[PDB]
Protein backbone atom coordinates (compact mmCIF):
# COMPACT_ATOMS: atom_id res chain seq x y z
CA UNK A 1 0.00 0.00 0.00
CA UNK A 2 2.83 2.64 0.63
CA UNK A 3 4.57 1.83 -2.78
CA UNK A 4 1.16 1.88 -4.26
CA UNK A 5 0.71 5.35 -2.64
CA UNK A 6 4.00 6.64 -4.04
CA UNK A 7 2.84 5.66 -7.24
CA UNK A 8 -0.24 7.26 -7.48
CA UNK A 9 1.63 10.46 -6.17
CA UNK A 10 4.09 10.28 -8.87
CA UNK A 11 2.07 9.56 -11.61
CA UNK A 12 0.02 12.71 -10.00
CA UNK A 13 2.83 15.14 -10.24
CA UNK A 14 3.94 13.20 -13.91
CA UNK A 15 0.39 14.63 -15.32
CA UNK A 16 0.98 17.76 -13.60
CA UNK A 17 4.40 17.92 -15.30
CA UNK A 18 2.93 16.61 -18.80
CA UNK A 19 0.20 19.45 -18.91
CA UNK A 20 2.39 22.51 -18.95
CA UNK A 21 5.26 21.86 -20.89
CA UNK A 22 3.37 20.96 -24.00
CA UNK A 23 1.79 24.61 -23.67
CA UNK A 24 5.05 25.75 -23.52
CA UNK A 25 6.14 23.90 -26.76
CA UNK A 26 2.84 24.93 -28.37
CA UNK A 27 4.03 28.85 -28.21
CA UNK A 28 7.50 28.44 -28.91
CA UNK A 29 6.80 26.08 -31.88
CA UNK A 30 4.33 29.22 -32.46
CA UNK A 31 7.04 31.63 -33.29
CA UNK A 32 9.26 30.19 -36.21
CA UNK A 33 6.23 29.99 -37.60
CA UNK A 34 5.86 33.87 -38.15
CA UNK A 35 9.85 33.72 -38.52
CA UNK A 36 9.36 31.72 -41.70
CA UNK A 37 6.20 33.58 -42.58
CA UNK A 38 7.85 37.13 -42.35
CA UNK A 39 10.76 35.81 -44.75
CA UNK A 40 8.98 34.33 -47.18
CA UNK A 41 7.09 38.04 -47.25
CA UNK A 42 10.01 39.89 -47.34
CA UNK A 43 11.11 38.04 -50.23
CA UNK A 44 8.25 38.08 -52.03
CA UNK A 45 7.60 41.70 -51.43
CA UNK A 46 11.65 42.59 -52.77
CA UNK A 47 10.26 40.73 -55.68
CA UNK A 48 7.55 42.87 -56.60
CA UNK A 49 9.68 46.07 -55.61
CA UNK B 1 38.70 32.05 -56.77
CA UNK B 2 39.15 34.31 -59.24
CA UNK B 3 35.32 34.45 -60.12
CA UNK B 4 32.12 34.41 -58.57
CA UNK B 5 28.98 34.01 -60.53
CA UNK B 6 25.70 34.65 -59.39
CA UNK B 7 21.65 35.32 -59.99
CA UNK B 8 21.01 39.02 -60.74
CA UNK B 9 17.15 39.96 -60.64
CA UNK B 10 16.94 43.45 -61.97
CA UNK B 11 14.04 45.10 -60.15
CA UNK B 12 10.98 45.02 -61.95
CA UNK B 13 13.25 43.54 -64.48
CA UNK B 14 14.48 40.20 -65.95
CA UNK B 15 16.70 37.64 -64.26
CA UNK B 16 20.57 38.17 -65.22
CA UNK B 17 23.95 36.18 -64.91
CA UNK B 18 26.18 38.53 -62.56
CA UNK B 19 30.01 37.49 -62.25
CA UNK B 20 32.27 39.16 -60.19
CA UNK B 21 36.11 38.88 -61.31
CA UNK B 22 37.95 39.23 -57.53
CA UNK B 23 41.65 40.13 -59.69
CA UNK B 24 41.07 41.63 -63.34
CA UNK B 25 45.28 41.40 -63.45
CA UNK B 26 44.84 37.70 -62.66
CA UNK B 27 47.90 35.65 -65.30
CA UNK B 28 45.69 33.60 -67.58
CA UNK B 29 42.37 33.80 -66.45
CA UNK B 30 39.86 31.04 -66.50
CA UNK B 31 37.43 32.27 -69.47
CA UNK B 32 36.73 28.52 -70.18
CA UNK B 33 35.64 27.60 -67.11
CA UNK B 34 33.61 30.57 -67.20
CA UNK B 35 31.72 30.73 -70.05
CA UNK B 36 31.22 27.17 -69.43
CA UNK B 37 29.59 27.59 -66.57
CA UNK B 38 27.63 30.46 -68.07
CA UNK B 39 26.49 28.33 -70.87
CA UNK B 40 27.70 30.78 -73.25
CA UNK B 41 30.00 27.52 -75.00
CA UNK B 42 29.40 28.72 -78.92
CA UNK B 43 31.01 31.21 -81.24
CA UNK B 44 29.11 33.88 -81.47
CA UNK B 45 29.35 37.25 -83.70
CA UNK B 46 29.84 39.95 -81.19
CA UNK B 47 29.19 43.58 -81.74
CA UNK B 48 31.16 45.85 -79.03
CA UNK B 49 29.94 49.04 -78.48
CA UNK B 50 32.42 51.93 -77.29
CA UNK B 51 31.39 54.49 -75.35
CA UNK B 52 28.07 53.41 -74.69
CA UNK B 53 25.82 55.74 -72.60
CA UNK B 54 22.36 57.27 -72.33
CA UNK B 55 21.45 59.03 -76.19
CA UNK B 56 19.08 60.42 -78.44
CA UNK B 57 20.08 57.42 -80.93
CA UNK B 58 16.34 55.37 -80.17
CA UNK B 59 15.75 54.33 -83.64
CA UNK B 60 19.46 53.37 -84.54
CA UNK B 61 19.54 50.85 -81.91
CA UNK B 62 16.50 49.27 -83.06
CA UNK B 63 18.16 48.92 -86.23
CA UNK B 64 21.49 47.57 -84.65
CA UNK B 65 19.07 45.16 -82.29
CA UNK B 66 17.75 43.84 -85.33
CA UNK B 67 20.54 43.08 -87.14
CA UNK B 68 22.31 41.65 -83.87
CA UNK B 69 18.75 39.45 -83.65
CA UNK B 70 19.26 38.49 -87.40
CA UNK B 71 22.84 37.40 -87.23
CA UNK B 72 22.72 36.05 -83.37
CA UNK B 73 25.30 37.98 -82.58
CA UNK B 74 25.85 39.10 -78.59
CA UNK B 75 25.97 42.92 -77.67
CA UNK B 76 28.65 44.41 -75.63
CA UNK B 77 28.66 47.54 -73.60
CA UNK B 78 29.56 49.05 -70.51
CA UNK B 79 26.99 47.73 -68.43
CA UNK B 80 24.93 51.43 -68.26
CA UNK B 81 21.58 52.39 -69.56
CA UNK B 82 22.13 53.14 -73.43
CA UNK B 83 18.83 52.81 -74.71
CA UNK B 84 19.16 50.12 -76.24
CA UNK B 85 17.25 47.78 -73.67
CA UNK B 86 13.61 47.85 -74.86
CA UNK B 87 15.07 46.22 -78.05
CA UNK B 88 17.19 43.97 -76.62
CA UNK B 89 14.47 42.66 -74.48
CA UNK B 90 11.32 42.27 -76.98
CA UNK B 91 14.05 40.73 -78.94
CA UNK B 92 15.55 37.95 -76.43
CA UNK B 93 19.13 39.53 -77.37
CA UNK B 94 21.99 38.57 -75.39
CA UNK B 95 23.64 41.74 -73.92
CA UNK B 96 26.99 41.87 -72.05
CA UNK B 97 27.74 44.34 -69.93
CA UNK B 98 31.18 45.02 -68.69
CA UNK B 99 32.01 47.68 -66.09
CA UNK B 100 34.10 48.08 -62.64
CA UNK B 101 31.97 47.04 -59.54
CA UNK B 102 32.89 50.47 -58.09
CA UNK B 103 31.94 52.56 -61.04
CA UNK B 104 28.69 51.24 -61.32
CA UNK B 105 25.74 51.83 -59.03
CA UNK B 106 23.40 48.47 -58.13
CA UNK B 107 19.60 49.71 -58.96
CA UNK B 108 17.67 50.28 -55.91
CA UNK B 109 13.64 48.98 -55.94
CA UNK B 110 11.07 51.20 -56.71
CA UNK B 111 13.63 54.25 -56.82
CA UNK B 112 12.39 57.61 -58.18
CA UNK B 113 15.58 58.65 -59.57
CA UNK B 114 17.78 56.77 -61.66
CA UNK B 115 21.68 57.03 -61.58
CA UNK B 116 23.19 57.45 -64.86
CA UNK B 117 25.79 54.76 -63.54
CA UNK B 118 22.91 52.44 -62.76
CA UNK B 119 22.59 48.85 -63.83
CA UNK B 120 20.47 48.52 -66.69
CA UNK B 121 17.70 46.59 -66.75
CA UNK B 122 18.02 44.20 -70.37
CA UNK B 123 21.67 43.12 -69.67
CA UNK B 124 21.35 39.24 -69.29
CA UNK B 125 25.59 39.15 -68.78
CA UNK B 126 27.30 40.82 -66.23
CA UNK B 127 31.11 41.45 -65.60
CA UNK B 128 31.33 43.65 -62.53
CA UNK B 129 35.58 43.64 -62.60
CA UNK B 130 37.61 44.32 -59.83
CA UNK B 131 41.49 44.24 -58.66
CA UNK B 132 42.44 43.20 -55.28
CA UNK B 133 42.19 46.74 -53.51
CA UNK B 134 38.91 47.24 -54.94
CA UNK B 135 40.04 50.89 -56.80
CA UNK B 136 39.49 49.70 -60.75
CA UNK B 137 38.53 53.02 -62.28
CA UNK B 138 36.90 53.13 -65.99
CA UNK B 139 39.53 52.28 -68.71
CA UNK B 140 41.01 49.80 -66.45
CA UNK B 141 38.35 47.11 -67.51
CA UNK B 142 38.70 47.55 -71.33
CA UNK B 143 41.38 44.33 -71.52
CA UNK B 144 39.19 42.43 -70.04
CA UNK B 145 36.17 43.70 -72.19
CA UNK B 146 38.34 42.51 -75.42
CA UNK B 147 39.75 38.97 -73.98
CA UNK B 148 36.30 38.02 -72.89
CA UNK B 149 34.61 39.06 -76.78
CA UNK B 150 37.51 37.54 -78.25
CA UNK B 151 37.04 34.21 -76.43
CA UNK B 152 33.03 34.90 -76.72
CA UNK B 153 33.84 34.92 -80.61
CA UNK B 154 35.89 31.65 -80.73
CA UNK B 155 33.52 29.37 -78.42
CA UNK B 156 34.70 26.04 -77.31
CA UNK B 157 38.59 25.03 -78.42
CA UNK B 158 36.96 21.66 -79.60
CA UNK B 159 35.12 23.44 -82.40
CA UNK B 160 38.00 23.96 -85.22
CA UNK B 161 37.08 26.73 -87.19
CA UNK B 162 37.93 30.33 -87.27
CA UNK B 163 36.46 32.49 -84.30
CA UNK B 164 33.15 34.96 -85.47
CA UNK B 165 33.69 37.94 -86.70
CA UNK B 166 33.87 40.92 -84.49
CA UNK B 167 32.40 44.49 -84.84
CA UNK B 168 33.03 47.35 -83.26
CA UNK B 169 30.61 50.39 -82.68
CA UNK B 170 32.26 53.55 -81.73
CA UNK B 171 29.80 55.72 -80.13
CA UNK B 172 32.17 57.72 -77.54
CA UNK B 173 28.93 59.04 -76.24
CA UNK B 174 31.88 58.74 -72.86
CA UNK B 175 35.13 59.96 -72.83
CA UNK B 176 36.69 57.08 -72.25
CA UNK B 177 36.37 55.35 -75.72
CA UNK B 178 40.67 56.01 -76.53
CA UNK B 179 42.02 52.50 -74.54
CA UNK B 180 39.33 50.39 -76.25
CA UNK B 181 40.07 51.86 -79.32
CA UNK B 182 43.59 51.43 -78.80
CA UNK B 183 42.83 47.35 -77.69
CA UNK B 184 40.13 47.09 -81.21
CA UNK B 185 43.41 48.56 -83.99
CA UNK B 186 46.05 45.92 -81.94
CA UNK B 187 43.43 43.23 -82.52
CA UNK B 188 42.85 43.95 -86.00
CA UNK B 189 39.23 44.95 -85.77
CA UNK B 190 36.55 46.66 -87.44
CA UNK B 191 35.63 49.81 -85.68
CA UNK B 192 32.42 51.47 -87.39
CA UNK B 193 32.51 55.26 -86.21
CA UNK B 194 28.88 56.24 -85.78
CA UNK B 195 27.17 59.50 -85.60
CA UNK B 196 25.43 61.07 -82.40
CA UNK B 197 28.01 61.79 -80.41
CA UNK B 198 30.62 65.19 -80.89
CA UNK B 199 33.10 62.89 -80.88
CA UNK B 200 32.09 60.62 -83.90
CA UNK B 201 30.85 63.76 -85.92
CA UNK B 202 34.23 65.45 -85.58
CA UNK B 203 35.65 62.09 -86.83
CA UNK B 204 33.20 61.78 -89.70
CA UNK B 205 33.64 65.56 -90.80
CA UNK B 206 37.24 65.54 -91.03
CA UNK B 207 37.12 62.16 -92.73
CA UNK B 208 35.43 64.04 -95.78
CA UNK B 209 37.27 67.27 -95.37
CA UNK B 210 40.78 67.69 -97.14
CA UNK B 211 43.91 67.19 -95.22
CA UNK B 212 44.32 71.12 -95.05
CA UNK B 213 40.73 71.77 -93.87
CA UNK B 214 40.83 68.92 -91.20
CA UNK B 215 39.92 70.34 -87.63
CA UNK B 216 40.78 68.67 -84.25
CA UNK B 217 39.27 69.98 -81.01
CA UNK B 218 37.68 67.11 -78.78
CA UNK B 219 39.64 64.30 -80.60
CA UNK B 220 43.34 63.80 -78.99
CA UNK B 221 46.43 63.06 -81.07
CA UNK B 222 46.66 59.20 -79.98
CA UNK B 223 43.20 58.78 -81.44
CA UNK B 224 44.41 60.73 -84.79
CA UNK B 225 47.49 58.25 -85.01
CA UNK B 226 44.96 55.55 -84.53
CA UNK B 227 42.67 56.71 -87.18
CA UNK B 228 45.64 55.78 -89.72
CA UNK B 229 46.54 52.61 -88.39
CA UNK B 230 42.77 50.92 -88.02
CA UNK B 231 40.25 49.51 -90.30
CA UNK B 232 37.62 52.22 -89.47
CA UNK B 233 34.77 52.85 -91.31
CA UNK B 234 32.31 56.08 -91.00
CA UNK B 235 28.25 55.78 -90.99
CA UNK B 236 27.15 59.51 -91.47
CA UNK B 237 24.01 57.59 -90.70
CA UNK B 238 21.32 57.92 -87.64
CA UNK B 239 18.61 55.70 -89.94
CA UNK B 240 17.73 52.14 -88.45
CA UNK B 241 18.59 50.62 -91.61
CA UNK B 242 22.03 51.75 -92.39
CA UNK B 243 23.01 50.52 -89.24
CA UNK B 244 21.70 47.60 -89.75
CA UNK B 245 23.45 47.30 -93.03
CA UNK B 246 26.40 47.85 -91.80
CA UNK B 247 26.44 45.77 -89.01
CA UNK B 248 25.05 42.45 -90.80
CA UNK B 249 27.70 43.45 -93.12
CA UNK B 250 30.90 43.23 -90.95
CA UNK B 251 29.36 40.59 -89.24
CA UNK B 252 29.01 38.25 -92.09
CA UNK B 253 32.27 39.71 -94.40
CA UNK B 254 35.60 41.19 -93.54
CA UNK B 255 36.10 43.99 -96.00
CA UNK B 256 40.34 44.71 -95.29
Amino acid sequence: ILKKLQEIKVNYENREEKKKLEVVKQEQETQKEKEVLRKQLMRRSLEQG
Amino acid sequence: QVWKPYDFLFPAGRLAKLVKVFDVYFKNFPFSDLLNKLKLTEGYPIVNLIGAAQSNRGKFYAGLARACFNSEAIIVDSAIETGLEPYVIRRDLKLVGVAPENCVKYPKINSTYKDPYELSNGHTHLFLVNDKDKTLQWSQETLFKIQLILKLAEGKVSKKGPRCKIVNVLLADTPNYLDEVRLAVKYDLPIIVCKGSHICDEIIKNSKAQEEEKQWNLVDDEMQELLQKGHFYMLDSLDSEDIAQYIHFFLTFTPY
